[PDB]
């Protein structure tokens, strides 16, 4: 089993933030499993393994882009198949950052839902 | 390798941006 925290980052200002400006932390437990699997989850999913995806403001309905930060992303021990499906993996008893991914976005004044899938892996 | 279905969770929050 895996116990997982998704923490949003405190002090986010609408304009124009900072390219890869961290939103949240995701932090992944486990005394059992030695890796998980993420995707994102949303109404736009812009990439083959779900690692970068669009989500929209509850009261503008306006689109950011969102996604696992470079760092993270380099931090992948794998990417593996679950019936076809790719899953990039990581270590467990870890944390990744989800960024606003690409070149410096203009956010509108907004609250972002953002929604993950985790799995266990034992590579 | 192999997938573990039963420990699949989703999970989510709310970014605010402010003015």
């Amino acid at each position: 089993d895996l116990t997982v925290s998704l923490i949003p980052v405190s002090g986010l200002k609408a304009g124009k933030n900072a390219p890869s400006a961290k939103i949240a932390k995701l932090v992944v437990n486990s005394t059992t499993l030695k890796e998980f699997g993420v995707r994102g989850i949303s109404n736009n999913v812009v990439d083959s393994t779900g690692t970068a995806w669009r989500v929209a403001g509850k009261n503008t309905g306006k689109e950011i882009g969102v996604g696992l930060s470079s760092d993270s992303l380099r931090r992948s021990d794998s990417t593996e198949k679950w019936n076809g499906v790719n899953w990039m993996t990581f270590n467990s008893n870890d944390t990744l950052d989800i960024v606003l991914t690409g070149p410096a976005q203009n956010v509108t004044a907004d609250t972002y839902p953002i929604t993950l899938d985790v799995v266990g892996y034992q590579p | 390798g192999s997938f573990l279905p039963n420990s699949e969770q989703q999970k989510s929050v709310d970014a605010v941006f402010s003015s």
